[PDB]
Parts: C-alpha cells; sequence; structure tokens
C-alpha cells in the first residue's frame, strides 16, 4: 500500500529491496486470488438456488480444459515466485557484505538479560541500547546473546537476525538516509522483552559520528573486564542510554567463550 | 506358518556375518577410515533387510501391500528427517563460528 | 470409581473500563456457566464416560472443544484490552508475569485442546458412518485417547487457576524454557500436558489409519470413498507420522529440566537450534493436521449445498495426497531468521511455495463445484464462501512469508500473527463450525436453528477482518508479536480497530451459544424424522438421525462413488432386508477412565517433584493395561430383536415421510 | 481379479475361515512400530548433531568398549532369533515349546538389559552421566531409549508368559505372541543401527 510505515517506507537499501519484493510477491500472488474471491462471491450470488434462468449441470464433475488451467495458473505463478525466491533470497543473505566503496563499521551486539549491548572494537567504546554510525555508509553488526534467544531488528533498515548465546551471527546494514530509527528485540526473551528497545541514529555526516564517538570517551564508567559486564548483564529492565570509554579489546569473544568453554 | 526353521536360522547365520566382520574391520582397523566406515554401513543396512525378510516375513502382498508402503513412507520420513536435520545443523554450525 | 464426583471450578473476572465493554462483556462470557447435571449420573457413566462408541467420544470431544475455545477466548479479549491500554500510554492491568503466562497458555490451549479436538470429534462422528464400519478399529483405544486428551486439558486448567503456567511462549523455545531460566513449575505443567495429550493423539491417529484402511464397506475402493474419509486419512498419517517427533522433543525437554542434561542448554555441548529444528519438524505437519479434514468437510458441504456432484474428484485427492508427503519438507520457514545462509533458506522457500500449488487446485475445485447448482444459503454453506475468501486471503499472505527475503522483515511480527490467525480462523475454524451445523442432525435428531447461526457467521466473518487486518498493517509498521508493556503510540489506534474486532468475534461466539441454546429447547419442531435433511451424498446420511449405536445392522454394498446419492437416483434406497444377523459389539469398559487418572497422578507428582507418587501413578498405569488386558468378555452380541426394532422404528418414519423404493 | 456386482456374500479367502481376525491388530502394531521409527530416527539426528558435544570430557572413542557392545549385540540376536523359534511353536501347536523359547528369549533379553545397566552405572558413578556434556546426554538419550523399549518388551514377555500358562494357547494369544514378535524383531534392528551409528563410527 502508501502507508509511511516502517517496511513500506524503509530508509536502507536491504529494507528498500524487501520492500520491492514484497510489493512484486503481492501483486503476483493478487494474479490469482483476486479472481478466486471474485468467483466465490459471484458463484455464490449467480448459481443461486432461485435463479431460475441459470444453466443447472448437475452431473458434469470432470473437465480437461478447466482442469488443465486451475492446475496451469498456480504453477507459473509458482514458477516466477520460486525464480525471483532464489535470486533474492541469495542477493539479501545477511552474512553476506554489502557492495560499497566505504569500508563497513563493525558493531558487536549483545543481548543482555533486557537492554542491548554495543561494543565499537575499533573506536573502543560501549554503549546500552544507541548505535550511531554515519548514513551512506556500510554497518557490519556481530550479533550474539548473553542469556537466550533473542532478535536484533532495526525495522526500517533492514531484516532481522537471531541474537543466541555462544555463537555468532553477522548482519549487513546500510542507512540510506540521516535519521533515528527504532530497533526492537523480534523474539521474546522473558519478563522484560518489551523494554528491550533501542536507538539507531544515522548521522549526516562522518563529522557527526565521531563527535558521538568523542561524546562516549567522556564517560567515567568503563567496560575494562568481565566483572564489569557482569554487573552490567545483572538482570534489568527499560535502561537509559549510558555509555563506556573503555572497553576490553575483545570482549565479544570473551563473552562467546563464556558458553564455549571447555575446561 | 510365514517362516520356515531353515528361513531363520540362515537369517541368523548372515546376520552373525554382518556383525562380527563390521567389528573385527574396526576393533583392528585393517582398512581406512573411508572403507572401514562404507563398508560398515553397508552391511549394517543389508542387515537390516536381511533381519526384515527373514525375521519379520516381510513382502509385498502381506495386507495389501500396506505393510510394504507403511515401512517406504516411514523410510522416506526417516531420510528427509534425519538427512534434512543433520544438513540444517550443520549449515547453522558454520554459520555460527567467529568468522 | 463407584463415587467420582468431579467437578471443576470457575477461573476468573477482570473488570476494565478501556471502552466500558471490553472487561464487562468479557465477563458476559465469563459467567456462562451451569449448574451440576447430577455429577456421575449413573446414566453419565454407563453410558458416555466409558462408551467405547465412537459417536459419542466424537461428540465429547467436540464439547471439550467448545469449552477450551470459551476459555481461551476470554484469555484472547483479555491480552487485546492489554495491549489497547499499553498503546495509550497507562500501565494495564496485567503484569508481564501475567501476560506471559496468558499468551503462552492462550496459544497452547486453542491450538492443542480446541483446533485438535474438534477436528477428531468430527472424524470420530462420520469417518466409520462414511465408509460404512459400525465401530472404529480399536474402540477402547479411542475412548483412552480421549481421556488422555482430557488430562491434558485438566493439567492446563489447573495450572492457569494456579496462576503457574509457562511463559515462554507456546513452544517453549529453549533456552528460555531451560531449568536454569525458567526455574519455576509452569513448563512442567506445559511439558506433562503436550506429553498426555500427544499419547492421545498418537494413538487416535494409528485408530484412524488403520479403521480407514480396514474396515471400510465392501466394493468401497480407495477411489470410491468420500473426499472427508481421505482427507482424515491423510491427517492421520500426518498424526502418525507427525507426533512422536513432538514426544521426543518434549521428552528431551524433560530430560533437560529433570535430569540436568545438556540437549539444549546452551553452555556444555548443547545446542537450542536442535529444539528449534526438531519443534517445527513437529510443527508444520500439525499445521496440515489441522487442515486437512477442514478441507474434506468444506469438500463434502460444497457437494451437498450446491445440489451438484463434487467436481473433478480424482485431482483433488491427489491434491490432498501431495499435500500430506509436501508437509514435510518444509519446516524451516519458521527459522529463516536463524542465519543457514541462503542455500538451505531458498530450498525450503522452494517447497513452501510448491506446498501453495495444490490448495490452489483445492481452492478452484470448490469454486468449479459451484459453477452450476442450484446453492441453498445454508449455515454450513455460507461458513464455506467464507471460508473460501479468508483462507484466499490468508494463504496469499502465507505465501508473501515464505520468501526469506520478505520473512527478515515479517518474522514474529503482527503480520505473521495475522497470518496464522487468518488461515485457522478462516480455515479450520470455519471448517469448525461448518462441520457442527452438518453434522449436528447426525449427531442427535434434530436440526440447528438457522438464523442464529447466520448471525453468528456474519459476527464472526466481520469481527475476524476488522480484528486482524490492523494487525497486517501493524507488522508492516513494525510491531512484534508478544509486546505487552508501554507499547509504542504510533501502533495504538490500529490496536484500538483490532480490539473492536475481538468484541465483534465475543458476539458471535455469544451467537453460537445462543444457537445451541434455542436448538435445543426447539428440539420437538425441528426434528428431521429421516437420516437426510439436506439432501446428502455419502452413505452417513443412509442411516437415521440418531444413528443406531451399532451403525448399519446391514453393511452396505457400494458400486460406486457417491453411494448414498446413487441409491436415491435409482430407487433402492431405504430398502428392508428379510433378516437380520446376529451383530458384535464391544462393551463399555472403564479403564480408560482409570489409566486417565493415573496418567493424572503422575502428571501432578512429576511437576511437584513427589518422584514417589509418580512411581505410584506409572505402575497405576502399567498395572491398569497388564489387568484389563486380562480380561476376557470384552464383547457382546446385540440381539435380533433389538435390531428389528430401531430397524422398524426408522423404516415407519421413512414411509410416514413418503419414500418406500 | 474381476468385479463382481452379484456376489453378495461376505465370501473371502479360507486361511481356516473364521472371518473375526487378528490382523486388524497386528496391522496396527505395525503402524505403531513405524511411529516409533520416527521416534528412533529423531533420537538419531540428536546423536549426530550432538554427538561432538564433547564438553571437555570424553569422547566415543574414549569411552566405548568394543567387546563388550559385541557381547551385548549378541545377546540381543539371540533373543530375536528365539524368539523366532518360539513362533515356529505356534504355528505347530504345542505349547510348553512356546514357554521354553520365550523363557530363553527372555534370559537372552534380560542379559541385554542387564549389561546396558552395567555400563549405564559405571558411566554415572564415574562423573560421566547425562548431565557431563551433549554428546553423553544424546547417547543416554539413544541407549536408554532403547533399552527402556528392551525393557517393556521384557514386561509383556512375561505377562505373555503367565497368560500362556493359564489360558493356553489361544486366538488372543496368537495375535499378542504376533504382535510382540513385531515389537522384539524391531527392536533387533533398532539395535543394529544403534552399534553402526554410536559404537562403531564412535569407537573409529
Ligand atoms: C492450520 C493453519 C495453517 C495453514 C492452513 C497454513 C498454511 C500455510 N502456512 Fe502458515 N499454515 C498454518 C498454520 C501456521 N503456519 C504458521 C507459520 C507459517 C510461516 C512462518 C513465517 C514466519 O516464520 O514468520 C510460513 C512461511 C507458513 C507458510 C504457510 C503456507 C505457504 C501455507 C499455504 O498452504 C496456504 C495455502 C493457501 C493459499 C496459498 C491461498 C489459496 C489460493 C491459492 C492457492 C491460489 C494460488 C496461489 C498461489 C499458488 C500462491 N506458515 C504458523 C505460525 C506459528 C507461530 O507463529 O508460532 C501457524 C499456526
Ligand atoms: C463431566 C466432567 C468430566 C469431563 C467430561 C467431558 C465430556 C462430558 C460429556 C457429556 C455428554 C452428556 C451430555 C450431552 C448428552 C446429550 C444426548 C443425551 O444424553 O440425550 C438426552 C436427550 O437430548 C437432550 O436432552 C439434549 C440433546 C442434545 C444435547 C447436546 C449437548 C451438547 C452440545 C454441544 C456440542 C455437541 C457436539 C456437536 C457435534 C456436531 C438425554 O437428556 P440429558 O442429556 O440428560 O439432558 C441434557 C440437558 N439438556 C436437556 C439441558 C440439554
Ligand atoms: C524418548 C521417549 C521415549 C518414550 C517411549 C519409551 C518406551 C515406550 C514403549 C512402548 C512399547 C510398549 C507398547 C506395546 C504394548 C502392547 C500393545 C499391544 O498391541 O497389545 C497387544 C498385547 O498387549 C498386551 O498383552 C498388553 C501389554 C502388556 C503390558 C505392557 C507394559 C509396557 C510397559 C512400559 C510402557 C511404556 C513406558 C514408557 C516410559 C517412558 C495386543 O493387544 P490385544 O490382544 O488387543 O489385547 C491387549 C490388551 N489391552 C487391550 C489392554 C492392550
Ligand atoms: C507409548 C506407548 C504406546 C502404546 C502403543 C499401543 C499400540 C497399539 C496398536 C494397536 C492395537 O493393537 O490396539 C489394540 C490393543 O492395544 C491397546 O489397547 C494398547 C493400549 C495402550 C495403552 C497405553 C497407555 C500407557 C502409555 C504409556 C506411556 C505413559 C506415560 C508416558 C510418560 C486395541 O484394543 P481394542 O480393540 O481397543 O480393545
Ligand atoms: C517420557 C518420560 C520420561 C521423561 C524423563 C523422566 C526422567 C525422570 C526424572 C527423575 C527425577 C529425579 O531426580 O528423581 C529423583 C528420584 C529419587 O528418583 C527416583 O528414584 C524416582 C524417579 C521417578 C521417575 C518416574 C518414573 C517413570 C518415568
Ligand atoms: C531416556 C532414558 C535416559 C536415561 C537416563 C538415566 C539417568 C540417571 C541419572 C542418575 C542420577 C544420579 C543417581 C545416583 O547417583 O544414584 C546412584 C544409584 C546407585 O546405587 P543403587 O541405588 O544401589 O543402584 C541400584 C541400581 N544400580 O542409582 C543409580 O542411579 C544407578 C543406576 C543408573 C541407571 C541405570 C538404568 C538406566 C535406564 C536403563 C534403561
Ligand atoms: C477470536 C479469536 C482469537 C483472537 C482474538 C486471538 C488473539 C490472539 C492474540 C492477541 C495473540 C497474541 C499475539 C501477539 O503476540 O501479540 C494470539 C496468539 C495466538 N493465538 Fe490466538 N486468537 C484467537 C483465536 C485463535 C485460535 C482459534 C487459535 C487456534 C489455533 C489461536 C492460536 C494462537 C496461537 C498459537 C498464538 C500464539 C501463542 C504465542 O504467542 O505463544 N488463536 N492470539
Ligand atoms: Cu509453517
Amino acid at each position: 500500500s502508501g502507508c509511511n510505515s516502517a517496511l513500506l517506507d524503509p530508509k536502507g537499501q536491504i529494507g528498500l529491496e524487501q520492500r520491492s519484493l514484497i510489493l512484486t510477491a503481492f501483486g503476483l500472488m493478487l494474479i490469482v486470488v483476486i479472481p478466486a474471491i471474485l468467483m466465490a462471491v459471484g458463484f455464490a450470488w449467480k448459481y443461486r438456488a432461485s435463479n431460475k434462468d441459470a444453466k443447472y449441470s448437475p452431473n458434469w464433475s470432470h473437465s480437461n480444459k478447466v482442469e488443465a488451467v486451475v492446475w496451469t495458473v498456480p504453477i507459473l505463478i509458482i514458477i516466477f515466485l520460486a525464480v525471483l525466491t532464489w535470486k533474492t533470497t541469495h542477493a539479501l543473505e545477511p552474512s553476506k557484505p554489502l557492495a560499497h566503496d566505504e569500508k563497513p563499521i563493525t558493531i558487536e551486539v549483545v543481548s543482555m538479560d533486557w537492554k542491548w549491548f554495543f561494543i565499537y572494537p575499533e573506536q573502543g567504546i560501549a554503549t546500552v541500547n544507541e548505535i550511531a554510525f554515519p548514513a551512506n555508509t556500510p554497518v557490519y553488526f556481530k550479533v550474539t546473546s548473553n542469556s537466550v534467544m533473542n532478535s536484533f531488528f532495526i525495522p526500517r533498515l533492514g531484516s532481522q537476525i537471531y541474537a543466541m548465546a555462544g555463537m555468532q551471527t553477522r548482519l549487513h546494514l546500510i542507512a540510506n538516509e540521516p535519521g533515528t530509527y527504532d530497533g526492537i528485540s523480534a523474539s521474546y526473551s522473558g519478563p522484560g522483552f518489551s523494554g528491550m528497545k533501542f536507538k539507531a541514529i544515522a548521522t549526516p555526516d562522518r563529522a557527526a559520528f565521531d563527535q558521538w564517538v568523542a561524546k562516549a570517551k567522556q564517560s567515567p564508567n568503563t567496560m575494562s573486564d568481565m566483572a564489569a559486564f557482569e554487573k552490567l548483564a545483572a538482570p534489568s529492565e527499560y535502561n537509559q542510554v549510558e555509555y563506556f570509554s573503555n572497553v576490553k579489546p575483545d570482549l565479544f569473544a570473551d563473552v562467546i567463550n563464556k558458553f564455549m568453554a571447555h575446561g | 506358518s510365514h517362516g520356515s526353521v531353515k528361513t531363520y536360522m540362515t537369517g541368523f547365520i548372515l546376520s552373525i556375518i554382518l556383525t562380527v566382520i563390521p567389528f573385527w574391520m574396526v576393533m583392528t582397523g585393517a582398512a581406512s577410515p573411508a572403507v572401514i566406515l562404507g563398508t560398515i554401513l553397508a552391511m549394517a543396512v543389508v542387515q537390516v533387510l536381511v533381519h526384515l525378510v527373514c525375521f519379520l516375513h516381510m513382502n509385498t502382498k502381506s495386507d495389501e501391500g500396506w505393510n510394504m508402503t507403511a515401512f517406504v513412507f516411514t523410510v522416506l520420513i526417516i531420510a528427509i528427517l534425519v538427512v534434512g536435520s543433520i544438513w540444517i545443523m550443520w549449515n547453522l554450525n558454520y554459520n555460527m563460528m567467529m568468522h | 470409581m463407584f463415587g467420582k464426583l468431579s467437578l471443576d471450578a470457575v477461573p476468573f473476572h477482570e473488570p476494565i473500563v478501556m471502552v466500558t465493554i471490553a472487561g464487562i462483556i468479557l465477563g458476559g462470557l465469563a459467567l456462562v456457566g451451569l449448574i451440576t447435571y447430577f455429577g456421575k449420573w449413573t446414566y453419565l457413566w454407563k453410558e458416555w464416560l466409558t462408551s467405547v462408541d465412537h459417536k459419542r467420544l466424537g461428540i465429547m470431544y467436540i464439547i471439550v472443544a467448545i469449552v477450551m475455545l470459551l476459555r481461551g477466548f476470554a484469555d484472547a479479549i483479555m491480552m487485546r484490552s492489554q495491549q489497547a491500554l499499553a498503546s495509550a500510554g497507562e500501565a494495564g492491568f496485567l503484569p508481564p508475569h501475567h501476560y506471559d503466562q496468558i499468551f503462552t497458555a492462550h496459544g497452547v490451549i486453542m491450538i492443542f485442546f480446541v483446533a485438535m479436538p474438534f477436528v477428531i470429534g468430527l472424524m470420530n462422528l462420520v469417518v466409520p458412518l462414511q465408509i460404512g464400519a459400525r465401530d472404529v478399529a480399536f474402540p477402547f483405544l479411542n475412548n483412552l485417547s480421549f481421556w488422555f486428551t482430557v488430562v491434558g486439558v485438566i493439567l492446563v486448567n489447573v495450572s492457569l487457576g494456579v496462576g503457574e503456567f509457562a511463559q515462554t511462549g507456546w513452544l517453549a523455545y529453549p533456552p528460555l524454557s531451560g531449568i536454569e531460566y525458567s526455574p519455576g513449575v509452569g513448563v512442567d505443567y506445559w511439558i506433562w500436558s503436550l506429553q498426555l495429550s500427544g499419547i492421545g493423539t498418537t494413538l487416535t491417529g494409528i485408530n484412524f489409519f488403520v479403521t480407514i484402511l480396514k474396515m471400510r464397506a465392501p466394493g468401497m475402493t480407495m477411489f470410491k470413498m468420500p473426499v472427508f474419509t481421505w482427507a482424515s486419512l491423510c491427517a492421520n498419517v500426518l498424526i502418525i507420522a507427525s507426533f512422536p517427533i513432538l514426544t521426543v522433543t518434549v521428552a528431551l525437554l524433560t530430560l533437560d529440566r529433570y535430569l540436568g542434561t545438556h540437549f539444549f542448554t546452551n553452555d556444555m555441548g548443547g545446542n537450542m537450534m536442535m529444539y528449534i529444528n526438531l519443534i517445527w519438524a513437529w510443527g508444520h505437519p500439525e499445521v496440515y493436521i489441522l487442515i486437512l479434514p477442514v478441507f474434506g468437510v468444506f469438500s463434502e458441504i460444497a457437494a451437498t449445498f450446491s445440489r451438484k456432484r463434487l467436481f473433478g474428484y480424482t485431482s483433488l485427492v491427489w491434491a490432498t495426497v501431495c499435500i500430506t508427503v509436501l508437509s514435510f519438507i518444509v519446516w524451516l520457514h519458521h527459522f529463516f531468521t536463524m542465519g543457514a545462509g541462503a542455500n538451505v533458506n531458498a530450498f525450503f522457500g522452494i517447497t513452501t511455495m510448491i506446498i501453495a500449488i495444490p490448495t490452489g487446485v483445492k481452492i478452484f475445485n470448490w469454486l468449479f463445484t459451484m459453477y452450476q447448482g442450484r446453492i441453498v444459503f445454508h449455515s454450513a454453506m455460507l461458513w464455506t464462501i467464507g471460508f473460501i475468501v479468508t483462507f484466499s486471503v490468508g494463504g496469499m499472505t502465507g505465501v508473501l512469508l515464505a520468501v526469506p527475503g520478505a520473512d527478515f522483515v515479517l518474522h514474529n511480527s503482527l503480520f505473521l500473527i495475522a497470518h496464522f490467525h487468518n488461515v485457522i480462523i478462516g480455515g479450520v475454524v470455519f471448517g469448525c463450525f461448518a462441520g457442527m451445523t452438518y453434522w449436528w442432525p447426525k449427531a442427535f435428531g434434530f436440526k440447528l436453528n438457522e438464523t442464529w447461526g447466520k448471525r453468528a457467521f456474519w459476527f464472526w466473518i466481520i469481527g475476524f477482518f476488522v480484528a486482524f487486518m490492523p494487525l497486517y498493517a501493524l507488522g508492516f509498521m513494525g510491531m512484534t508479536r508478544r509486546l505487552s508493556q508501554q507499547i509504542d503510540p504510533q501502533f495504538h489506534t490500529m490496536l484500538m480497530i483490532a480490539a473492536s474486532g475481538a468484541v465483534l468475534i465475543a458476539l458471535g461466539i455469544l451467537c453460537l451459544v445462543i444457537q445451541m441454546y434455542v436448538s435445543i429447547r426447539d428440539r420437538d419442531q425441528n426434528r428431521d424424522l429421516t437420516g437426510d435433511p439436506w439432501g446428502g451424498r455419502t452413505l452417513e446420511w443412509a442411516t437415521s438421525s440418531p444413528p443406531p449405536f451399532y451403525n448399519f445392522a446391514v453393511v452396505p454394498h457400494v458400486h460406486e462413488r457417491d453411494a448414498f446419492w446413487e441409491m436415491k437416483e435409482k430407487g433402492e434406497a431405504y430398502k428392508k432386508p428379510d433378516h437380520y444377523e446376529e451383530i458384535h459389539m464391544p462393551k463399555n469398559s472403564g479403564a480408560g477412565i482409570v489409566i486417565a487418572a493415573f496418567s493424572t497422578i503422575f502428571g501432578f507428582a512429576m511437576i511437584w517433584h513427589i518422584w514417589w507418587l509418580a512411581i505410584v501413578g506409572f505402575a497405576g498405569m502399567i498395572i491398569t493395561w497388564i489387568v484389563k488386558s486380562f480380561d476376557e468378555d470384552v464383547d457382546y452380541y446385540v440381539p435380533v430383536a433389538e435390531i428389528e426394532k430401531l430397524e422398524n422404528q426408522h423404516f415407519d418414519e421413512i414411509t410416514k415421510a413418503g419414500l418406500k423404493n | 481379479m474381476a468385479t463382481d456386482t452379484l456376489t453378495h456374500a461376505t465370501a473371502h479367502a479360507h486361511e481356516h475361515g473364521h472371518h473375526d481376525a487378528g490382523g486388524t491388530k497386528i496391522f496396527g502394531f505395525w503402524i505403531y512400530l513405524m511411529s516409533d521409527c520416527i521416534l528412533f530416527s529423531i533420537l538419531f539426528a540428536t546423536y549426530a548433531v550432538l554427538v561432538n558435544g564433547t564438553a571437555g570430557g570424553p569422547t566415543g572413542k574414549d569411552i566405548f568398549e568394543l567387546p563388550f557392545v559385541l557381547v551385548e549385540t549378541f545377546l540381543l540376536l539371540f533373543s530375536s532369533i528365539t524368539y523366532g523359534m518360539a513362533a515356529i511353536a505356534m504355528y505347530k501347536n504345542n505349547k510348553s515349546q512356546v514357554i521354553s523359547w520365550l523363557a530363553l528369549t527372555w534370559l537372552f533379553g534380560a542379559g541385554f538389559i542387564g549389561m546396558e545397566i552395567y555400563e549405564f552405572h559405571h558411566l554415572i558413578v564415574n562423573g560421566m552421566g547425562p548431565d557431563r556434556s551433549g554428546f553423553l546426554s544424546a547417547f543416554f538419550a539413544l541407549v536408554g531409549t532403547h533399552g527402556l523399549h528392551v525393557t517393556s518388551g521384557l514386561i509383556w514377555m512375561a505377562v505373555l508368559m503367565v497368560q500362556i500358562a493359564r489360558r493356553g494357547l489361544t486366538s488372543t494369544n496368537r495375535t499378542r505372541i504376533m504382535c510382540l514378535s513385531l515389537f522384539w524383531h524391531f527392536l533387533d534392528v533398532v539395535w543394529i543401527c544403534v552399534f553402526t551409528v554410536v559404537y562403531l563410527m564412535g569407537a573409529m
């Protein structure tokens, strides 16, 4: 339709591609679904019992041309939609990096009990429930969980990806337009799932993004080690944006190694 | 009386062979792993068919062919479920490592 | 045994002044209850609870389905009003620790104890009547499976009454369901309800597979069976092939929560993704377990109420069997967002579209059955056209969900919610009310009231659309499922509209109850007196209404598809044979009730960590099984004198109507 | 192979001419055994997925004593062939060969179960239970589900032996021995798949 919703009006290249395939699939299915509903109401009304001047062949129960057509048209619509499914599933794979001359910004995403934790490794900072990145720049999300399965989702920008503990998913996104986009967990995770909800800020340029990084380095609190991590990973709800200025250089690997611990 | 004593005893001897040889190939390591592993899976499969033919009296006309069919459909479901579950889980486990 | 005296208690009532009706007229259906009809009336123990007759067990399966529909619909009203209040800026009346329990319990109650018993009771009613069998292959097993379903219903009701059910979503995904993040007993309630009801369901599936294959009338080949029989066969194949997966998967969750094992436990070599894979490997054949016999009902109803033979029988049968094998290679479409990279996702998307093809063959066959024909607008007919429209809409939204690129933004949103509500409500629930309206005279001997059925249908279809088109819009707006608190205000108005839609469906359910009550107070002015009230083409209408308990004194000989119609065409319907031989019949047994009560004891003691008593309950099931195996007088013969009385009463009513040969 | 519109009796092929048959129950047990095949296959797929989940502990090669598994396999195969000899008695009538062959079958089956119990106890005592690792959990699930099936077959066999000793070789006992024949032979088939997939591949 013509909504200003997050999916019918997306602001990222991945979301625009998904909107295009949603509209294409929707129209291809309308080709076969709209005559079905129209013949449902029309065949209901037209061949009434009270309607004397109809044909009424009660013993006609098989044909070859009707049977051939009603097999044929679903076959052809499913062939076209299947070809488009093949091409678009290989094109919009979340683990596949985006074709872009800008080098991506790597953001590390950890689903805490009911909050979103973010690590910028090459910037060496951390945030809760807020990310920023320059617009028109590819963004590489390395996503894992800390407790249970979640689903990292910025609907205006692109796809979901599951956040699972002890294992690393990866997503590639980009924003085609500066702004502030609501992100959520899209997989229920317990009493607090309604609160785990963040903002992604697409700054208009790199200088505004560097200013947001420089604001994060002024934070008194540091994520220096695992003790600060488990202090922050204590369960809580609806937590505000906070920043961390010093980050242990491989914290993401440490969080995943908590669950791949051998001995 | 579908089974004779001779049918059961030939199934018995075949089962003894198809059990003792894969065990011997694994306990000694005589071949290399590939032509051990393929051998033990082949001999397991043919021993399963020997047990079905000899001990279950399994045939294409026993209950209007519905035993065989039920079994062929069941083997198709086992094939889809097990092989698909291994394929899905291997692709997932590849895609969860710290690249 | 000898003094059960057991009834149930009222769940709850909440006051909400949101739009002054949700919470007040929600109470108007919450207060629908009845006083004792003499609990363990000796008539009720002898003729209903111990009954191995398939007609009564089917009726009882539906009674359970309607009662659980009322309870879970009350839960759905509270959810919808809470979502409407929480998007308006207020803390609602439902905290998250109650709301999460409510949607987990509600989805469980709906799927299992509403959608399963109604379709299984419909098969128990009319499948042995359709194939010309006097009863099912395993009658005691049918009674035992009923009572296992009742045990599962009991477990979920006790958990909801106490306030301790699972809080994980209706499928209990594993890390959350783990003993670590859910230490409470509610997941155990979930576990043992699905175990005992799944044993019952597996027994039903085996029983109907053997009944359909082995006990149809002579002359009925495979391609002369009725369509509802073919659909029942196919859904029972799916039950047999899929419910062991549910049994193993929930048993593995049981071992994770009771023995401290590490199947899905995230740290010690476990893999929670294996549970999600296995649970959806069960759960997508569950879909077509629900939708196949409903497709059979709709084919039967369209054929009989179009006054025309069903169009393209062989193509629609092969479409049923095509759906039946295909349902097993599509289950990854519930997790595209997990992270199989594009090859597996592409494969399962293609196979889900391959599902979408023979369903279209079904739909267009039902259209071209109606392409000629004096179509009388019965209640069941209106349910059929409303199903075609609604299910077409839901099916195209699911094929939109089947694309992995589209699913990457639509997974776990309210678009998916509105999908499965579209297809389940339209297909399954419209088929429920269509089949109940269609076979009520065959169940009881009198017709349902027509105008209240029309009113219930119109409220159901309009209120469904008002309730669930905003969830399509909301899923496009980015609202995900299972949101409870501090919902974003941009959603609010759509949620408000959905709230109104839920209210309208309430009226239809109220209308349904009213219809039933009216139909019982006007029994004598609305009975049919023959077994053929609508006309009819399959040989369950060749009996009386209600059938005799022995179900065709003389087993019919078929010669042709739609046997009753071709006996009414060339006039050898209603033919009185000279002599009746003796009829073999099993006896009523209370042993299914005892095994069920021991399973109730075992499940409760397993939930509350009694350890002992769980042994006593398990031993009670095994010893009752063995002692029942020791009994020998498991059957009796009905004499020819009682057969002559009933069959003479039937032929007196036929010749009073005016049919002789 | 013909279509007879006029044969209006209940005539069916002879097979001692009763036409109140137990073949419906045999077919029903066969369909149940296909469902239980699917049950065991889901456990097999779980073991295949979780086999490398040796968290910090032992692998299959570290655990499995192949001679002991060989004695287990011989015991259960002997049980299968002795139950097959029990079905040769019935069909030749002559009870007390049924009881003797089922008794030898029961001792062979109780041998198989007792060595399985020995391995389970030896693993749990040495800190190597199902709660140690995912591989050990899947091993215990698959092997112990087969053991629970063999155990339930042993209770069914003892109850059936008591019923044959009391009531003789009745028509009820016909279909009961054939149902348990299906169950027991299928259990030996499942164990063939078990020692191939779990033990032989594990101790490779
Ligand atoms: C019994 C109800 C039912 C029915 C009938 C269906 C039928 C279908 N199921 Fe819906 N499923 C059902 C029950 C569910 N499925 C679900 C989830 C679900 C998802 C999850 C997406 C996600 O993860 O977000 C997908 C892709 C599908 C695919 C389908 C498809 C393609 C059909 C098709 O078979 C529909 C076929 C009908 C059509 C297509 C319309 C008829 C018109 C035709 C056919 C004309 C020709 C058109 C074409 C050929 C395109 N199922 C869930 C979610 C569970 C949860 O959320 O926890 C439930 C309950
Ligand atoms: C209990 C706790 C454990 C849980 C066990 C759970 C199972 C419990 C099962 C219990 C079953 C027993 C109750 C119903 C029996 C009706 C038939 C009968 O007995 O004949 C009656 C004659 O006819 C009548 O008087 C009414 C006939 C239709 C009633 C339909 C009720 C259900 C409708 C819903 C949909 C049905 C399915 C529709 C499918 C298409 C005899 O009279 P009566 O029955 O003594 O009087 C009934 C009272 N009434 C007159 C006010 C009505
Ligand atoms: C991963 C999850 C694993 C789950 C599965 C674990 C293993 C599950 C294993 C299941 C296999 C056992 C089922 C088959 C039993 C026989 C059925 C049959 O056809 O009856 C035949 C004979 O039967 C008899 O004579 C009665 C049966 C004897 C008692 C059986 C005790 C089983 C104990 C354990 C029970 C399960 C314990 C489960 C523990 C968890 C024919 O019947 P009939 O001649 O018509 O008359 C019989 C009399 N009756 C009508 C009363 C029947
Ligand atoms: C008028 C009828 C119904 C209404 C108003 C209704 C409403 C709802 C709502 C609001 C939810 C939660 C959606 C969310 O997450 O925000 C839900 C979940 C669900 N409903 Fe219904 N529902 C209805 C009927 C049914 C029926 C008939 C079924 C039959 C199977 C069903 C099965 C489910 C399932 C499986 C879930 C998901 C449970 C979960 O989230 O864990 N519903 N329903
Ligand atoms: Cu699905």
